[PDB]
């Protein structure tokens, strides 16, 4: 169901390549008709409310999409309810035979496993979670317990659930003994890496995404090119230049992606320009990547332009350590930067102490400040120490 | 056997005064007898606490490290007292239920 959530997000807000909305709208209409989900055709009305590039034309004539009618009707709804009532009749016929038999704990749990898949495919969220809790306690081992988490993670990625899904994610991880189990490792590192995306941890995102076991590729939730897509974005923050030439540029998993998928280009244009520290080539590849990567992805476009500010902060630090004193017009004719607009670009960092760059407005030259010292490092202990003493006084006076 | 019969800097500063008073009386009594090894080693003491002020800029470098070591030292002390408060709080619940 990767293309189900992808094409549904493309119809929310798209400021670039409006032609992709046609292939996205025509896909979600043919996918719901071929599936059993009733409400996901109705959710298109509420989910797109107050969004640029509206996909719904009823009272709003400002819709810029190519397919302007997502409107819900009773014609398709009644047809989807017939497939739901016909399938539950076959399952209840088998469950009734299982209740009268009751052979082991696997067949008793399999009755709820078939329901856990049924209630997930008919569009129920809380009703499906109630069915998954019954099969979790009746499981004979950890093999049937992790399949419960797979359905929880399926409904959690569509509705963006950071609480119930994250709690059950670490529950299967801990249990009694973890071990080297492939299911409790490969699946955990990929799903927990997706949860780190939305919260932007960046500490475990580089290790659990840029470094993957082999291909992942379950095809049910996320795909192969998606894991490599976030790897290029998250690999530019925590991973320094030492790991860029090992797990990024020289990574064997990213060598065959260039000749396979050419629509990404985030592992070449961004990596080569940063490794060579050339601002001339690095600038035009920012908007080309921003359009075809950040915007289409669901966990990226929520932030978007903030990443442009953070990615440009990386290249400013690469040049700052390469010189002490430099003229402003030198990088203008070489790296293709505007002198008049350079002060406004660097004005979002230097006063916030994000960069050590110092530009002299008299002669038009840039200098370099001290990158690190003992004084700037003790300031982190001041804010961390004062913030810790608050809990000691708060919890100390609360208990009495 | 000593423990059977019987049962830092403040003491050192009092010992430094004893060595200074010995040199004060040695100079006064020397002038009354007049108007060599002591005078040779005396001028080396002054030239090896006015001279300690030149390293004061570099002295405070390791002085704040003591306060940094004492800052994390005091924070750990709370974990000992707060745990005792939690331990004493559980003792109070055991006496009421008994």
């Amino acid at each position: 169901n990767y293309e189900v959530s992808e094409k549904a997000f493309l119809l929310t807000q798209s400021k670039v390549s409006i032609e992709q909305r046609k292939e996205a709208a025509e896909f979600v209409l043919a996918k719901i008709k071929e599936e059993e989900m009733a409400p996901y055709y109705k959710y298109l009305c509420e989910e797109y409310l107050v969004n640029n590039g509206q996909s719904d034309l009823e009272h709003d004539e400002k819709s810029d999409s190519l397919n302007e009618w997502i409107k819900f009707d009773q014609e398709l709804y009644n047809e989807l309810c017939k497939k739901n009532e016909s399938k539950i009749k076959e399952l209840n016929e088998k469950i009734q035979k299982l209740e009268e038999d009751d052979e082991g704990e696997l067949e008793q749990a399999q009755a709820w496993i078939n329901l856990g898949e049924y209630y997930a495919q008919i569009g129920d969220k809380d009703n499906a979670e109630k069915t998954l809790g019954k099969s979790l306690s009746k499981a004979i081992s950890t093999g049937a317990k992790i399949d419960v988490m797979l359905t929880i993670a399926r409904l959690g990625f569509f509705y963006n659930d950071q609480l119930y899904v994250k709690e059950k994610l670490e529950a299967v991880n801990s249990m009694i003994e973890k071990g080297g189990d492939w299911e409790r490792r490969n699946r955990y590192k990929t799903y927990y890496g997706i949860h780190c995306l939305a919260v932007r941890n960046f500490k475990e995102a580089a290790k659990l995404l840029v470094d993957s076991l082999a291909t992942f590729t379950s095809i049910e939730l996320t795909s192969y090119e998606s894991i490599a897509t976030y790897a290029s974005v998250t690999g530019l923050f925590t991973l320094e230049r030492t790991d860029l030439k090992s797990k990024v540029i020289d990574s064997p998993e990213l060598l065959s992606l260039i000749s396979t998928t050419a629509a990404l280009q985030s592992i070449s244009s961004l990596t080569i320009s940063l490794y060579a520290s050339d601002y001339a080539s690095y600038f035009p590849y920012l908007l080309e990547t921003y359009a075809n990567v950040l915007i289409p992805c669901k966990y990226l476009n929520r932030h978007a332009d903030f990443f442009v500010r953070e990615m440009r902060r990386k290249v400013y630090a690469q040049l700052l350590e390469s010189y002490k004193t430099l003229s402003l017009k030198s990088m203008a004719s070489a790296f293709g930067v505007s002198v008049a607009f350079l002060d406004n670009d660097l004005g979002k960092f230097i006063p916030n102490k994000q960069l050590n760059c110092v530009i002299d407005r008299v002669n038009g030259i840039v200098e370099t400040n001290r990158p690190d010292n003992k004084n700037a490092q003790y300031h982190l202990l001041v804010k961390q120490g004062d913030g810790l003493l608050t809990k000691l006084q708060k919890y100390g006076a609360a208990v009495r | 056997g000593v423990e059977h019969l019987l049962r830092i800097r403040l003491t050192n500063q009092l010992k430094s005064l004893k060595g200074l008073q010995s040199k004060l009386k040695d100079v006064v009594e020397y002038l009354d007898k007049v108007i060599h090894t002591i005078l040779g080693k005396l001028q080396d003491v002054f030239n090896l606490n006015n001279l300690q002020k030149a390293l004061t800029v570099k002295t405070n470098d390791e002085l704040m490290v003591i306060y940094i070591s004492n800052l994390v030292r005091s924070i750990i002390a709370f974990d000992d007292l707060i745990e005792n408060k939690i331990q004493n709080k559980k003792i109070q619940e055991q006496r009421v239920k008994d």
